[PDB]
């Protein structure tokens, strides 16, 4: 009827390639262990569909941190396990230990290898501008190695990038929301936090790709070397890309729906109005001066972009000159 | 015309119960498999939410006290949930402690098994980490179940301040002046045994 | 119908037994008890069901007074008197009907409780139930009970009462109360740290 | 009446310093009672109660006696003879006298002796073993004596008993006083089965040959197995009892020497009966614990006349003893 389909520019028949067990995780067989082996210590934090507790592991005496899932659907559940045991011993990726639920309650749990929580209130006021680069490019190196496997995050924020700054250790969690990318499927426009939605989820375009990560990972950027956040500030999913309107310019969406035949909904024509595209330089202050460079602002632009196929990909943008200080040394 | 909710709460032996918010109810996603715990689940949610509908509407009406108890266990573990039980534990509306050496320490509702059933409600405290069985015989007929296996452990977790230091004080067994030696236990619960 | 029979079917007054008045008219027993009551002489005389002394003829403010003076001094008798192979004797007849209540504690298994002072001296606790199962003192389940002293039972009746009848000891809790959240035990590494965070507060 | 005196160790106690017999002036040194602690109960009935505790401080077995509300100068008088006599010959030896500071109560902390139950041993005991122990209690009475106390109450249940080990001890000096020449005693002692004709006629002025009465009471029992072997009702009835044995004859004799004035109510309860001979109380399941040696010691003990009984010392040179001298 209208829209126009798209593809992914990297790793797009990775899935295709690989045998049935891979992707069809209806079809995965969980291999339960034993609940005994773990006794709660504290809760860490709270979810929509999750419990989050820290644990001691009473076999080998270890620390284990333990995601309690609230009821949800059989199919969601099943789809978050065969991704974390197909992305297993990636770099920067969640190492799930075990598998366990109570034969009472009927309620599944996640065992996962115990990360040192350093919280954002104290890693704030501490992140120096080589800090960034550096857990900039350990978000990179877990976001190409799941791209490579054929899956999309889906939700890069924040609160599923764990940071250890005691050891200088960064991981890729929460994968509720991933999901196997096979070309030319159509996805749910509802999955990201709102801040961190890119403009394809907004205006209902279905058929996106691993570049949807790669939107969110600037919403991000966007906020520490701005120290802003967060970045995009929407109270509502309309709202949020007028905020994205007022930055890029109205002019590059208008290109960019009009390249796909992406139509936008009644109430959405007057409030977006029209705005021209500001430069990045505008956002910067003595705040944040010393965390952006010429090499930052040109990494940034080439991640937010309107057009999923136009932005950096996740090996691309690790070439940057941005990275070329802390790449090996 | 008042709530159903209010009026179940408000009824004589389920002063345990909180008020559970509409909104938490009307969400479909935190009643996820309850569908297929009770009989006649939709008739039942209508009547909790107040909404329009023989001995059928006995039946009914016994499913929905049964339906709002499998919520109110889901509803007390959320933040909402413990704020409004902290509210009631700080009154006192739970009870004290019978143990002497507590000192009126007061309790939190817990079920012994998370199967309704099973066992009817009891009590926990805190301050001794043990169970009981309320002094009232009003609350000798409310479903253990319908507060959880793992409310009150969720609390200090969630609220950890709210921990008891533990019992200053012990009891000591006193005949005439002279303490009892536990030896003279194990010489008793022979000569029982023996018998 | 007789003073100590009055006084053991009252209200609250059910952890009470009824004396042998044996044991009350054999003075030996009632040694140093003459200056621990006031109006000894008049108290002993209620008790016994002497009729006394054609007083009190229009005398209620003087009428009350010694029958508080009575009920100290029977209640003094008494927690002596439970100590005696008689006094047991009858006691172990009412906590094999559960007159004195069962115990709180879930995994005691409603488990017969007995009478028990913390203190000997008048005035100074309340009468607490003493379980043979997990050897603890409790709060009396009904508020009728919160207004009868503690030295009116004794320190060591129950114990007395073990050591004369050892085969009523119960056996152990066979089964112990094990904290469950999602179906996990709690690590006890995880109150030390709940307990500080209440301190620290 | 006519006054009486004592055979051996007469004048001990007066020879003596006053601080050894005069006990009313015995300042009583007070241990920690948080050392002992209660394991199961013993006996109980007396002016008292018998646990067997535990000393925490060196693990050992010891036997708390719980004195009631009894007088001060009975409490005094057993602890200085408990204490005088402590180390004697199968004289149990006092460890610790403790007190509660809240009720003020006294207790007796004892050695720990281990009684097996005179039921359990009431079968077993053969000719021997009452030689054997009869022996053993007269090593305990001749040192008392010597000693100026006088037991006051000899029984079976005043005597505990280890076969095992073969010991023996004599215990509960409740009712144990000091021997002064001549002095006029309380005639409500030795439990009544084992009272001496002298306590039920109320003569006051004894001595030792009080415990031979109460040692020849308990021969009796164990020898033709009757227990016990006079059985009085009342204290009129006792002497009665004791009247149809050895006869009115020799008690009318006994009251003559000594002017003693008969309470009128024996005046003809007591009647006139004859000496009966002890091989009538023999019988087929005693005949192996009587021997002609034992009923002539039996009979030089029970008499009327306390000063012709034999003395604890006297007893112990009997031909019944020559089977046990033994070294
Ligand atoms: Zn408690
Ligand atoms: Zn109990």
């Amino acid at each position: 009827s209208g829209p126009v389909p798209s593809r992914a520019r990297v790793y797009t028949d990775v899935n295709t390639h690989r045998p049935r067990e891979y992707w069809d995780y209806e079809s995965h067989v969980v291999e339960w262990g034993n609940q005994d082996d773990y006794q709660l210590v504290r809760k860490l934090g709270r979810g929509k569909y999750s419990e989050v507790f820290e644990a001691i592991n009473i076999t080998n005496n270890e620390k284990v941190v333990v995601k309690i899932l609230k009821p949800v659907k059989k199919k969601k559940i099943k789809r978050e396990i065969k991704i974390l045991e197909n992305l297993r011993g990636g770099p920067n990726i969640i190492t799930l230990a075990d598998i366990v639920k109570d034969p009472v309650s009927r309620t599944p749990a996640l065992v996962f290898e115990h990360v040192n929580n350093t919280d954002e209130k104290q890693l704030y006021q501490t992140l120096t501008d080589y800090d960034i680069r550096f857990y900039m490019y350990e978000i990179l190196k877990a976001l190409d190695y799941c791209h490579s496997m054929g899956i999309m995050h889906r939700d890069v924020k924040p609160h599923n990038v764990m940071i250890d700054h005691e050891h200088r250790k960064l991981r890729l969690i929460d994968w509720g929301l991933a999901e196997f990318y096979h070309p030319g499927q159509e996805y749910n426009v509802r999955v990201a936090s709102r801040y961190f939605k890119g403009p394809e989820l907004l205006v209902d375009y279905q058929m996106y790709d691993y570049s949807l990560d790669m939107w969110s990972l600037g919403c991000m950027l966007a906020s520490m070397i701005f120290r802003k956040e967060p970045f995009f500030h929407g109270h509502d999913n309309y709202d949020q890309l007028v905020r994205i309107a007022k930055v890029l310019g109205t002019e590059d969406l208008y290109d960019y729906i009009d390249k796909y035949n992406i139509e936008l909904d009644p109430r959405f024509n007057d409030i977006l109005g029209r705005h021209s595209r500001k430069r990045w330089e505008r956002f910067v202050h003595s705040e944040n001066q010393h965390l952006v460079s010429p090499e930052a602002l040109d990494f940034l632009d080439k991640l937010l972009r309107y057009d999923h196929q136009s932005r950096l990909t996740a090996r691309e943008a690790m070439e940057h000159p941005y990275f070329y200080t802390v790449v090996k040394d | 015309e008042v709530s159903w909710i209010s009026w179940f709460c408000g009824l004589r032996g389920n002063e345990f119960f909180c008020e559970v918010d509409e909104d938490y109810i009307q969400d479909k996603f935190n009643l996820t498999g309850l569908n297929e715990q009770v009989p006649h689940y939709r008739q039942a949610l209508d009547m909790i939410l107040d909404l329009e509908p023989p001995n059928q509407s006995d039946l009914i009406e016994q499913a929905a006290e049964m339906l709002y108890g499998l919520i109110h266990a889901r509803y007390i573990l959320t933040n909402r949930g413990i704020a409004q039980m902290l509210e009631k534990y700080q009154q006192g509306d739970f009870g004290y402690c019978p143990r002497v050496y507590c000192e009126n320490q007061p309790m939190l509702p817990i079920g012994l098994s998370d199967i309704p059933g099973e066992a009817m409600v009891k009590l926990y405290c805190p301050k001794c980490m043990d169970v009981y069985t309320p002094k009232s015989s009003r609350h000798h007929h409310t479903d253990g179940a319908y507060f959880g296996t793992g409310f009150p452990h969720m609390l200090f977790m969630v609220h950890p301040e709210y921990r008891p230091k533990r019992p200053a004080n012990q009891f000591v067994p006193r005949l005439y002046g002279f303490k009892i030696h536990p030896m003279a236990y194990q010489l008793q619960l022979q000569a029982a045994s023996n018998f």
